[PDB]
DNA sequence: TTTTTATGTACTCGTAGTGTCTGC
DNA sequence: GCAGACACTACGAGTACATA
């Protein structure tokens, strides 16, 4: 920093006038911010029986059948539209829920399981090692922990938890923290 | 047959224009762009003993630079192509010539509009600018009786206005007004130097590039304008 | 004689593609609005689309092109992709048709889904071009051409003539037809079986054609042939029979009988009994067949689904 | 006169695109909001975008040009890429301008995809050469743009017109109809037609003279031709009135007929009836038809199921 | 022999694949439809579909090109996506066929869904191609080639021969089958085992000679051997005792047992309890296996949804 | 009594060696010895459905009485590309040792797999000297006819 | 006061890593 | 001879679509 009068350019001038497309990728980047997803707009319609705004917008017929699947209220409606959903038109899709799907509320939190991804590890690595599905698998770790305490079975299958493999358990930091537990108390 | 480093240079000159060709039994080769924006045509020392059909025109004159100078090209008793090098034999296939596109008929020019030349050093100059310059579009117009080009950059001034490079032809004897107007795209050519024909008829016209060793006939754009 | 041939091919339906467009069998107003075209000599951005195949969209693209002498460039849709628009389609369209011609560009079947972000690219290209060169579409759904483009295109669509025109048309393909018999050294004994084909498969005048290749395997067209065509290999009256006395032993025997072709037989029944039964014993035979036809398919044992219909039918049909 | 030619083409409803910002049938605010602008000289960064086509958004980034007498480099939407932007349009926008003139870069049809990192890149052009020049942006999807786009630009709407603009926009164009047909040589003996065109096509005035081109085809606008133009669409009304009246004969004979597309035409059928029928009934229409469409394809003989569809509906669905 | 052997394999009814056109057992006028064909010399494009498995399709499609010379290309129909044809495809109809053979290429097992979009290509490649080079389709369920595609082709369907054609047919793969023991080893000592295998599981003529190869355990057919064939069960005494007691843990034991031929236990199912049943429990006992043997196959666990028949069964089933 | 003793799962390491060790039925052991014993081996199914009857392990079994080259791969990942990479990489090659090639596939009858199964229509018949393949399933019916056809189905 | 199912396929964009053709 | 520069390849991310 030099010459001590430069009219401080803004992050792009700079990057721009020196011509290096990696701060212009910064810079670019800086504008990321990406949400959109106005499926609740169409959804509300639904429930509260207002004006449609449709055809115009893209619509996912899972989005809503999902979403409306929360209220035990819709089920007989998003049911029917399940068996028949595919091969009615996308607008139609919406004509027959605002047909059917009586009263209208519905608050956000849906439904999602507990997930110990210690455990979820430990079954898919059983899976994996004999070729066996998840069911199986189960039963497997119950006869392992139940007998033989299975830190032998956790010992010797660690050597594979090739971290692709862990790309399929969780999607965070979270995944690098079982990187090592698998490699620890065994 | 045998094809010598001359001819399998001007071939592959040839493929920049179609990726196919079709040559017949003679001294004279031809292809033209499958979208008719360029003709070639040319007469050569290599003597062609059989007609057939080239899918591949530059991967197989791609794999001709693998074997010597004598190596010996004949039709394949299975039809397609033997290359014999000495130590050595190659199989390449031949395609109908229906999914090649050939010209009928070597297109004779007509009688030329206006007529100039340029040297073999001045085309250098142009090609090899235009990348720099962005010069995608030119256009040969009359400059104080003596016919210059024009470089331009199409989309920077779509209007054709600033015009970014000039090389001035040899003098212009007669009396007319044009301004053609040609696609950097279609100047496929190679080096050297060219008698220059151009002819024009109101919507109609036309660019002969006319070269020691082969011709080439260019299309103009629809915004070149003339009075002839 | 007024017929195209083209000689350089075997394959029937395409050797008597028509060349002009006088030769296309076509409604009407899309006549009219074509020779109309050919007449201005110049041709307009067009699209052509079905959705019922081999109506003549790309017969009448090629067609159109050659009563004007454009100067065309023909292109698969499916090849069609932004690059190509961006390279040859627009180097064509750039050239100055030096000889005057009208510049075409003949895209076919452009309605996959793929090719979506090839036609964005189109919408501005199709205007900047087009005073020297426009653009001929084919399509055999148009949803699968977006919006902006069928703004900028003449939207004809194929293949709903009329009541008037459907009638007119069959009666023009039925000589044409024959013409093509005359042709090919096919001879006709019977002329009802090239009405029954023209008929059968109507708003297609491809698979017309090629069903005249594949029933001209003996070289001749006799009454014989009309039995195939037409196909009725019915005597129902066996079933209709046992429907009308109510019994079983007979109706289950006969199921086996007709579970080979059951598309074939449900079609045969629907057509007798209609005539045979009461009014509102109609309706509900509608309703009992053609849930029976629904399910066909997901159904196990053909045979026995076949008896099911039967005994559905002898309770609630009713006549004399 | 008062009307643009543009007399190097042929295609009309191109050679008839207006000069001046004046030229335009635009909504009152908005053709104010677009003289204001090119008033105060400078042109500051603008996104067009109709959804409907051919609402005069390319059309009124081209004039803004004209009227300031800009410098302008007019890009296509589709070729704008990383790289242009880095390259040609930094070029441009970095280089010097002597004439004193707005400096103005119009990018027709921005709304597609990939384009995502250009967009995010032009976001920050924007703040570095912001004061070179300036973006006029054309759409048809907004939602195309990225919202960091939306922002830093002033965003016009055309296409949703007021109550009143709708009623003086039209008149304008029944208008500059007219006028073409002056030029053209189009002769007006009923004038209810270039009345009924421009209602017909209203949001659209593109398709809107096109349809004066394909309209015109013997020279005339008459009384004939009116029929045409104002005449009732689908082919449908037969099936459709043949399910009001609840009779067979005439149902049973109209399902071999559809029996071509059967997805195209069960897409017309649950188009039209949801207009056409009660509330209830709308619930169960698609109940009836979204059944009949699951099991096609199952279905043995595709006419039959599609007459089951027919009785199914006729006895159900009650309407007036 | 007269018969083909490829002694290149031993899976035995693929060492059995017929060569020629005349090996194959066909309908009367399939065979003449293709000998038909093989004689112009020239190959049209054809489909040929099932949906039963082992018709004949895969077969034919070989031996019309031995029979013609043609020269080639065999492709797994679900490989065949589209860049595919772009590349290999292609190239080869694109290549000059030297030695003046046909070119076809063969895609065998086309019906995928996910391949529409390469078949979408294939229409307007089929075109351009079509004086050179023919394709030849096979496919269990037509419905999985997209319209346009049956226009351009010789649509022929296997597999619903009519009485008369059957009976032939079947009596042709009797001595077919005599004459591959004659090949192997296997002696017949009554042959009317040879007869039941062929009538057993008819429309398919592989599973008909693997059924050969594994009752030939013993390397005899005799009477003793035809017990098994024939044998099916006829013991479904445990379940009509297990109806009567209108028990579950019973029923609900042998539901997964049934599970393996549903088609057929449905079928001693209907035979046997309509004679032990009450007149008006006839009719319901129809309404409620009907119901099961239709949604079968849609039915997720096939040992449950036999379990919810039993259930059913035992409540309403009333008789002694 | 064959133990595999480098594995910590009863069922796992006690899994019978030989067509032998097998505890089954009468037809059904005849009729797997009936097929060991052509030395090669056709395309098979084979079912329970009442599960833990043996289905898997006769399926290793009879690959080792033929003492064939063999492949074992779950279905649950037999998805298409597997089979397109894999699976076909396996049975385009021919063997050094020339025996017979074969590829189990345990459990086929789940969903995804659907399409797989499409493919193998024409591939069990393209490689149809080289290998051969063995399904295991507990309902048939969640195997696609064209598969039935071109396989044995045994049932246990 | 919200918020993403499975399996396969296709097109486009962007960049980085590989090649060959060229210039002291 | 290399190093520099141009061109062509491929993989990753994004997007959209259809059938179950
Ligand atoms: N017929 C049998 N004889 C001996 N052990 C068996 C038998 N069937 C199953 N098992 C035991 O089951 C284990 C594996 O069973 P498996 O074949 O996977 O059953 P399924 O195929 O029904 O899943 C073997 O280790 C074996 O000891
Ligand atoms: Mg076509
Ligand atoms: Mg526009
Ligand atoms: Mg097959
Ligand atoms: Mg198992």
């Amino acid at each position: 920093s030099l010459f001590k009068d430069d009219i401080q350019l803004n992050e792009h001038q700079v990057a721009w006038y020196s011509k290096d497309w990696t701060a212009v990728q910064s810079a670019a980047d800086s504008f990321k911010e990406k949400a959109e997803n106005e499926f609740f707009e169409i959804i509300g319609a639904i429930n509260n029986k207002t004006k449609c705004s449709i055809a115009q917008k893209d619509y996912s017929k899972f989005m809503v059948e999902n979403a409306l699947s929360q209220f035990p209220e819709c089920m007989p409606a998003v049911y029917a539209m399940n068996l028949i959903g595919s091969g009615l038109s996308d607008e139609a899709h919406f004509n027959y829920l605002m047909a059917a799907v009586p009263r209208g509320k519905r608050y956000g939190k849906w439904a999602k399981l507990v997930e110990d991804s210690t455990e979820v590890l430990i079954i898919k690595l059983l899976a994996k090692r004999y070729q066996v599905n998840t069911n199986d698998a189960i039963n497997y770790k119950s006869i392992l922990t139940k007998n033989g305490k299975l830190p032998l079975v956790l010992k010797e299958l660690k050597g594979l938890v090739t971290d692709d493999f862990l790309k399929e358990v969780t999607k965070n930091v979270k995944e690098q923290k079982q990187l090592k537990k698998l490699a620890l108390e065994w | 047959m045998k094809l010598s480093k001359d001819t399998t240079a001007l071939l592959k000159n040839f493929a920049t224009i179609n990726s196919g060709i079709m040559l017949k039994s003679g001294q004279f080769i031809m292809t033209r762009a499958v979208n008719g924006t360029t003709y070639a045509e040319a007469n050569i020392s290599d003597v062609i003993d059989f007609d057939v059909a080239i899918y591949d025109l530059n991967g197989f004159l791609g794999i001709l630079s693998l074997v010597n100078d004598d190596a010996e090209i004949s039709q394949s008793e299975d039809g397609n192509i033997k290359i014999a090098d000495a130590r050595s034999t190659i199989f390449w296939p031949a395609a109908d010539p229906s999914t090649v596109v050939a010209p009928n008929k070597p297109i004779p020019f007509p009688v030329a509009s206006a007529v100039t030349e340029i040297k073999a050093e001045d085309l250098q100059q142009l090609l090899r600018v235009s990348r720099g310059l962005q010069i995608d579009t030119i256009a040969i117009t009359v400059k104080e009786g003596k016919i210059v080009i024009n470089g331009f950059n199409k989309v920077e001034d779509s209007a054709l206005t600033r015009v970014k490079y000039s090389l001035t032809l040899g003098d212009y004897d007669g009396e007319n007004t044009f301004n053609f107007i040609i696609n950097m795209a279609n100047m496929k050519m190679q080096p050297g130097n060219y008698k220059l024909l151009l002819w024009a008829k109101g919507k109609q016209g036309a660019a002969k590039f006319e070269g020691e060793h082969a011709n080439y006939v260019v299309a103009l754009e629809a915004d070149s304008t003339h009075d002839f | 004689s007024m017929i195209t041939v083209n000689e350089k091919e075997h394959i029937l339906e395409q050797k008597y593609r028509p060349s002009t467009i006088d030769e296309c069998i076509l409604p009407a107003f899309d006549k009219e609005t074509f020779k109309s075209i050919t007449s201005k000599g110049k041709i307009p951005h067009i699209i052509l689309h079905s959705p019922s195949p081999g109506t003549g969209k790309t017969t009448v693209a090629k067609a159109l092109c050659h009563d004007v002498n454009a100067d065309m460039m023909f292109v698969n849709g499916s090849d069609c992709k932004i690059d190509f628009v961006r390279g040859p389609l627009t180097n064509f369209a750039s050239a100055a048709s030096f000889d005057g011609r009208q510049k075409v560009i003949v895209i076919d079947e452009f309605d996959r889904s793929g090719l979506a972000e090839s036609q964005r690219h189109l919408r501005s290209f199709m205007e900047a071009y087009s005073s020297n060169c426009s653009i001929i579409i084919t399509a055999n759904n148009i949803d699968g051409i977006i919006k902006p483009l069928q703004s900028r295109c003449r939207v004809i669509t194929f293949g709903q003539p009329t009541d008037e025109d459907k009638i007119e048309m069959m009666k023009q393909m039925i000589r044409r037809l024959t013409e093509i018999c005359k042709h090919e050294g096919i001879a006709i004994a019977d002329m009802k079986v090239v009405a029954a084909l023209v008929k059968k498969n109507f708003p297609d005048f491809r698979k017309t054609i090629g069903e005249l290749d594949s029933y001209s395997s003996k070289g001749v067209l006799d009454a014989g042939i009309l039995s195939l065509v037409t196909n009725d290999r019915g005597a129902i009256d066996d079933v209709l029979e046992s429907l009308k006395n109510k019994d079983v032993k007979q109706l289950r025997a006969l199921a086996p009988k007709y579970a080979a072709d059951y598309s074939w037989f449900v079609g045969k029944l629907a057509e007798e009994i209609y005539s045979r039964v009461t009014p509102q014993s109609i309706i509900r035979m509608y309703e009992i067949v053609g849930e029976n036809n629904q399910y066909h398919g997901i159904a196990a044992n053909t045979e026995l689904h076949l008896a099911y219909l039967f005994i559905q039918l002898a309770c609630e049909m009713q006549w004399k």
